[PDB]
């Protein structure tokens, strides 16, 4: 309810993440008041091998 | 010895405590993630620096960091 | 007769070298029968050497102090004299290189507009590659028309750490 | 207040709106900032005034028949007596160089300390003894006339330099040549103005 | 040519120039520049006897902004700008510096 | 709009829209962009319009030259015979041509970017008559035969222009492999149709079969 | 048949089609037309 719509593509704004200025699909948004509830999923894997990460509400921007 | 740090971007998957081969990290309860647990490192003097915890960390960027520093007999891995 | 060089048509070193090669090739003619396969092969090599020296010369190509042909590369200096052909025709490479680049860029953009564009890279879409290869003959026109529309670049969507 | 379009159906620049001698010419968008546009304005006016005086003297010596303008400063190198309208002034080259340095130094030093945005382009008072600045309308079209004549004089000075750079004939002679054979003698026949002609 | 009239007529011209027409421009132009202090630190209590600007009154003695050391500073124009003209001995030594062409 | 260049299986994308001489021929899909299509049609119109005057200036004079009415040279050496005459200027024709041609070319250029952008304060008194109807189709230039109601005359114009462009390319290529004129190469083709052919007369394709 | 023609689109289409075509083209050009050091202008 507080995060973006589930299933909507967003843009990451974390300046130290491997998916900076990229576009990722939001899989779920937690509603427990945690620090980083918006969980996103990206098509391309990172250097470690994972493809999903959870960001906060302020570091999530709509695509273009 | 080396200085290990755990940032707040932790998700509590308990993988670094499973990857540590010297029993340095532990899992303490927390109230900031879905798993309600955050890693900690009480036995920092036993850190050897193999950086297996950083490879076991799944979040981007890593929630645990191993900053190498001074070396002792335990941190140098000497058996003699 | 520029940059202190001289035309290959009036150089003694050029003729000296020509006679040297024609002699070292002719020395191997005595070791074979006048009508066999090694004789025919040596005769073909001799004809190719004479033709190459004649072709290399009388075509404005000039050599310097050693009989070896030198090449003028400055435009203007190669255009004021009949030396444009030696290296100023860089447009042939620029045309083939731009052809390769345009075909690859057209295949990357078109394949990315499909679900999972990865397996399309290890397993090429041959009917799409052959169609895109014969459609890029007028590549500079497509490049200038794709630049004015702004469809050639990106504004700020790059993985940077700056 | 656009005094004419430099190009019919051009792009109207919203920076050169209320300016004298405006034609919306500038395509490189130089002087787009409102601060540097004033410096460019005063630089244009000063250059126009200097080029008008230069082209006037350059054509006056040749129409009066006193020698080439390029050959006028050759007296110091050759070593003879220089003159102005046949007076034979006895000044040496070091003396005229010194008086020119000091006089232009005090004149330019006094000009640079104006601190008036209007008086730096168009002053008045002492610099306008005839006082034809009372009529604001006459002042307006006289300012436009000044800019239109100054730009033509700048192009004329660059023309004198190019004409003497290609050939060695004097200014009026350069016109006579073009009047002796227009289709056979022009800049495209010098062999140097066009690399290939 | 004469050294007495070329470096003497030089000094006074450079001095009168700097005192009558280039003085307010120099004073107005030196206002944006700051002194030696590293953005004004403590000096007297830290023993910085060399960075502190020399005193010796440094006040108005003439009119319309005077110059104590400027009269000796700007005066170097006498030898910087005209000892070259004063030493123009190549005009009679055969070494032509006219640069023909 | 008009009959397709092929009888079938060749459906274009941006050629469905109406246009002068629309035959649906675009295999490289060059005119996909609308602005680039709008610019390319003007380029085709100008190229065809000048190629028509060039091909008539060559062919019409060659007819009288081959018959025997005039003693004018051919097109490949008309330049080499104009300047050796006593009353002929030096190579200043290129410069005066560039200046006087660029003057009207820039008017036609600014008219394409902004159609009908000929304000009253530009020319002397014909500042209003230069308002063209469409891009590449003006009105005050031509005086007769243009106030009809049906436009397919432009189809004849475009077809004649395309045929003229192909003809000039043939002029430059035929005179490059044989060294003769167009009607000089045409008249010999009527005599021996199987001997003087591009496949065997000129050195066009390397045919070396002399058994 | 579909599996064979899709197998032929991985590594042969890029390492034996283009390589053989380009190599054969350059070799036949240098065979019929002997050694080219200028544009023959
Ligand atoms: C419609 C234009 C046209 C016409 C009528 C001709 C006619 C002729 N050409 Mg030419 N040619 C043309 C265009 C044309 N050409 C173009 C565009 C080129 C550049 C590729 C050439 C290059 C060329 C060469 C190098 C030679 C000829 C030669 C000849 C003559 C012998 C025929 C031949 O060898 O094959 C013709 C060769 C061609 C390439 C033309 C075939 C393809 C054209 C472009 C198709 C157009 C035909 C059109 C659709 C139908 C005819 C229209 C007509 C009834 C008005 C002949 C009179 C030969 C010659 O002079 O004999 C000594 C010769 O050596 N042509
Ligand atoms: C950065 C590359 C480069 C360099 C190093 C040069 C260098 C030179 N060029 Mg040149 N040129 C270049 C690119 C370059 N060119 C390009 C891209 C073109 C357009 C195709 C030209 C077209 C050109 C022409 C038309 C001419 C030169 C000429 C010259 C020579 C004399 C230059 C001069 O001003 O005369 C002297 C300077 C005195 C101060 C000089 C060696 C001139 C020449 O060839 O000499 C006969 C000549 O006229 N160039
Ligand atoms: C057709 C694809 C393609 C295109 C359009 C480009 C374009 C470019 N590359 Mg590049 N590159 C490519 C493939 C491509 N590359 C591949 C496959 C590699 C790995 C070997 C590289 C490695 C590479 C490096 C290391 C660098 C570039 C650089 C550059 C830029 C400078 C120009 C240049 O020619 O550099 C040189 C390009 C090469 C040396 C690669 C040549 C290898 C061939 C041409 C690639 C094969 C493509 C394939 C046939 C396409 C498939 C066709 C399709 C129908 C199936 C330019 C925008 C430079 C740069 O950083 O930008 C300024 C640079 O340093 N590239
Ligand atoms: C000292 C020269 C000089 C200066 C400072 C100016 C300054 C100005 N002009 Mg002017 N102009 C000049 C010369 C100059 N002009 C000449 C000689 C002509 C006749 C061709 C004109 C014709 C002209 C017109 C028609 C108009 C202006 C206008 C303007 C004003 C706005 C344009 C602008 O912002 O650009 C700023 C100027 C500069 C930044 C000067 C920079 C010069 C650069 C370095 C280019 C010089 C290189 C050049 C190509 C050399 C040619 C030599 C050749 C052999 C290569 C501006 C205040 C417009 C106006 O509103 O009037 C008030 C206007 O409509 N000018
Ligand atoms: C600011 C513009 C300007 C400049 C820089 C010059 C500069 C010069 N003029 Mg000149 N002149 C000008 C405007 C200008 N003039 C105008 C507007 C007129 C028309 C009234 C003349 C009419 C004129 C004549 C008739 C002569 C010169 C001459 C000369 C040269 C020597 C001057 C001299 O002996 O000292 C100045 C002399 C006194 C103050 C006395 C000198 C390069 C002379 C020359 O050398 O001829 C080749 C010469 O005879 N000028
Ligand atoms: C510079 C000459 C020129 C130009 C600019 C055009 C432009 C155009 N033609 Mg065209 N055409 C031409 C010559 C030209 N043609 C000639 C000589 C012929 C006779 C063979 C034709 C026959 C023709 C037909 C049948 C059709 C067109 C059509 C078109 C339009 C479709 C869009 C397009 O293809 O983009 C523009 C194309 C180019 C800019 C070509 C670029 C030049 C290449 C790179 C060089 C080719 C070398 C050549 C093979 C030798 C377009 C505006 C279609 C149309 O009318 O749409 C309604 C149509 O169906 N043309
Ligand atoms: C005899 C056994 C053999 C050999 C020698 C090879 C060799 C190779 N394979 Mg292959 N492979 C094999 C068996 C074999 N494979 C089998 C049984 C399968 C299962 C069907 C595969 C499936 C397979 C896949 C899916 C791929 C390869 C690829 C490659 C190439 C490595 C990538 C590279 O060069 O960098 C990359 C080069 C660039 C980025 C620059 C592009 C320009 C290149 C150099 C032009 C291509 C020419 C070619 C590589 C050289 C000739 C090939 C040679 C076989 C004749 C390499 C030449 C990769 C490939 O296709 O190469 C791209 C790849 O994607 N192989
Ligand atoms: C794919 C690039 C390429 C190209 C363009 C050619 C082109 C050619 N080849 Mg060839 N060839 C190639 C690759 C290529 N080859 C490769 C990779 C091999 C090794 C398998 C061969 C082995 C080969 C042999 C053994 C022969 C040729 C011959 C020929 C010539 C006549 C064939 C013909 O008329 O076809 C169409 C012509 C189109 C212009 C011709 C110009 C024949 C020849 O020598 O000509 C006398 C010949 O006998 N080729
Ligand atoms: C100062 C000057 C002339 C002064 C002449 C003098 C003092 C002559 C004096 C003497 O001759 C006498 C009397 C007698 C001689 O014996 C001795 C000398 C001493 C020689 C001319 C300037 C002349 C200055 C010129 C020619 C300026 C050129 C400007 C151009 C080309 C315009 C460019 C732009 O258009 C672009 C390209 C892009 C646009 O965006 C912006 C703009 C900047 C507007
Ligand atoms: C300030 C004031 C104020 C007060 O109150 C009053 C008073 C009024 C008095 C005043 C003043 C004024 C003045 C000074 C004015 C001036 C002007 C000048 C000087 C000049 C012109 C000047 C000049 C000018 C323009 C000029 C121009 C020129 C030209 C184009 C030239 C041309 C030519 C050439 C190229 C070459 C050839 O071979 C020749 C010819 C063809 C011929
Ligand atoms: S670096 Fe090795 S020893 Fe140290 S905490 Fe990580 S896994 Fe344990
Ligand atoms: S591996 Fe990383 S995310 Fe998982 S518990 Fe350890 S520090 Fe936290």
């Amino acid at each position: 309810e507080i995060g973006p719509k589930r299933g909507s593509l967003v843009k990451v704004l974390r300046p130290e993440s491997y998916w900076y200025n990229q576009v990722g699909k939001v899989v779920s948004v937690d509603q427990s008041g945690i620090r980083y509830p918006v969980v996103v999923r990206f098509e391309n894997q990172n250097y470690a091998g994972v493809s999903t990460n959870n960001y906060a509400l302020d570091e999530i921007e709509e695509v273009k | 010895a080396h200085v290990v740090k755990i940032y707040d971007t932790c998700i509590g998957c308990t993988q670094c405590v499973r990857a540590c081969p010297l029993d340095v990290l532990e899992m303490v309860p927390w109230d900031g993630c879905k798993a309600a647990q955050m890693a900690s490192s009480p036995r920092t003097e036993d850190c050897v620096g193999c950086k297996r915890c950083e490879t076991a960390c799944p979040t981007d960027f890593l929630s645990v960091r191993v900053y190498l520093g001074n070396e002792s007999t335990r941190s140098l891995g000497l058996a003699y | 007769d520029i940059a202190g060089l001289t035309p290959c048509s009036e150089s003694k070193a050029y003729n000296k070298l020509e006679r040297k090669e024609l002699k070292v090739l002719d020395k191997r003619l005595k070791q074979y029968e006048p009508g066999s396969a090694p004789y025919l092969a040596l005769q073909a090599t001799k004809e190719r050497t004479e033709n190459r020296f004649k072709t290399y010369a009388k075509q404005g190509l000039l050599c310097g102090n050693d009989g070896l042909p030198h090449l003028i590369s400055d435009p203007g200096l190669a255009l004021r004299f009949n030396h444009a052909g030696e290296v100023f025709i860089t447009f042939g490479f620029l045309y083939v290189a731009g052809y390769i680049g345009h075909v690859g860029r057209q295949y990357i953009i078109l394949s990315k507009e499909d679900a999972k564009p990865t397996d399309k890279e290890i397993i090429l879409d041959v009917p799409l590659a052959l169609k895109l290869a014969f459609q890029g003959w007028a590549w500079p026109l497509a490049s200038i028309q794709e630049l004015r529309n702004g469809s050639l670049l990106e504004k700020d969507e790059n993985i940077t750490v700056s | 207040q656009r005094a004419g379009n430099f190009a019919p159906g051009s792009e109207p620049k919203e920076y050169l709106n209320d300016l004298p001698g405006n034609f919306n010419f500038d395509p490189l968008e130089l002087g787009k900032e409102k601060g540097t546009l004033q410096r460019y304005r005063e630089a244009e006016l000063i250059h126009c005034r200097w080029a008008m005086l230069g082209a006037a003297g350059c054509l006056a010596v040749e129409v009066l028949g006193l020698g080439n303008w390029y050959d006028a400063p050759l007296w110091a190198v050759t070593g003879d007596k220089p003159t102005w309208f046949g007076i034979e002034v006895p000044f040496d080259i070091a003396t005229i160089l010194g008086v020119e340095v000091v006089a232009m130094a005090v004149a330019e030093g006094l000009r640079n300390d104006n601190q008036d945005m209007e008086k730096r382009l168009y002053p008045g008072g002492a610099f306008d003894p005839l006082g034809f600045s009372k009529d604001p309308k006459s002042f307006e079209d006289k300012k436009l006339k000044e800019l239109k004549n100054g730009r033509l004089a700048m192009v004329a000075c660059l023309g004198f330099a190019g004409q003497h750079a290609a050939t060695g004939k004097p200014i009026l002679a350069a016109l006579g040549d073009h009047l002796s054979s227009p289709f056979f003698n022009n800049f495209a026949t010098n062999g140097v103005s066009v690399p290939g002609v | 040519l004469e050294p007495a009239v070329a470096i003497g007529g030089s000094t006074v011209s450079f001095l009168a120039l700097g005192r009558f027409v280039f003085l307010p421009y120099q004073r107005r132009r030196t206002e944006m520049e700051v002194g030696p202090g590293r953005l004004g630190p403590k000096t007297t209590g830290d023993t910085f006897f060399d960075r502190l600007q020399k005193p010796a009154s440094f006040v108005e003695t003439k009119s319309k902004d005077p110059s104590g050391f400027g009269g000796w500073h700007a005066a170097l124009g006498h030898v910087f700008g005209y000892f070259l003209l004063a030493c123009s001995s190549l005009q009679d030594a055969g070494q032509v510096i006219a640069h023909w062409g | 709009d008009r009959p397709l260049w092929y009888p079938g299986a060749t459906p274009p994308a941006h050629l469905d829209g109406s246009m002068l001489g629309d035959y649906g021929f675009d295999p490289l899909r060059l005119g996909t962009n609308p602005d680039r299509m709008k610019w390319f049609r003007e380029a085709e119109l100008t190229n065809g319009r000048w190629a028509m005057a060039a091909v008539v200036g060559i062919l019409f004079t060659d007819v009288f030259t081959s018959i025997g009415l005039v003693g004018l040279p051919k097109w490949w050496e008309a330049g080499a015979q104009t300047y050796p005459i006593d009353n002929q200027t030096l190579r200043t024709l290129a410069i005066i041509e560039f200046l006087l041609f660029g003057w009207v070319e820039t008017k036609r250029l600014y008219d394409l970017r902004n159609p009908g952008s000929q304000g009253d304060g530009s020319f002397l008194g014909i500042t209003d008559g230069l308002k063209g109807t469409e891009n590449g189709y003006p009105g005050g230039i031509f005086d007769p035969l243009g106030y009809s109601k049906t436009s397919p005359e432009k189809l004849d114009e475009l077809q004649n222009g395309r045929l003229a462009m192909l003809a000039f390319l043939g002029f430059a290529s035929t005179a490059a492999v044989n060294g003769q004129g167009p009607i000089e190469s045409l008249q010999t083709h009527l005599a021996d149709p199987f001997h003087v052919t591009f496949a065997t007369n000129g050195v066009s394709i390397p045919h070396f079969t002399e058994f | 048949m579909k599996d064979f023609t899709t197998y032929l689109s991985t590594a042969p289409v890029v390492g034996l089609g283009w390589a053989i075509f380009t190599s054969g083209l350059l070799i036949e050009i240098n065979r019929f037309f002997p050694d080219p050091l200028v544009f023959s202008f």
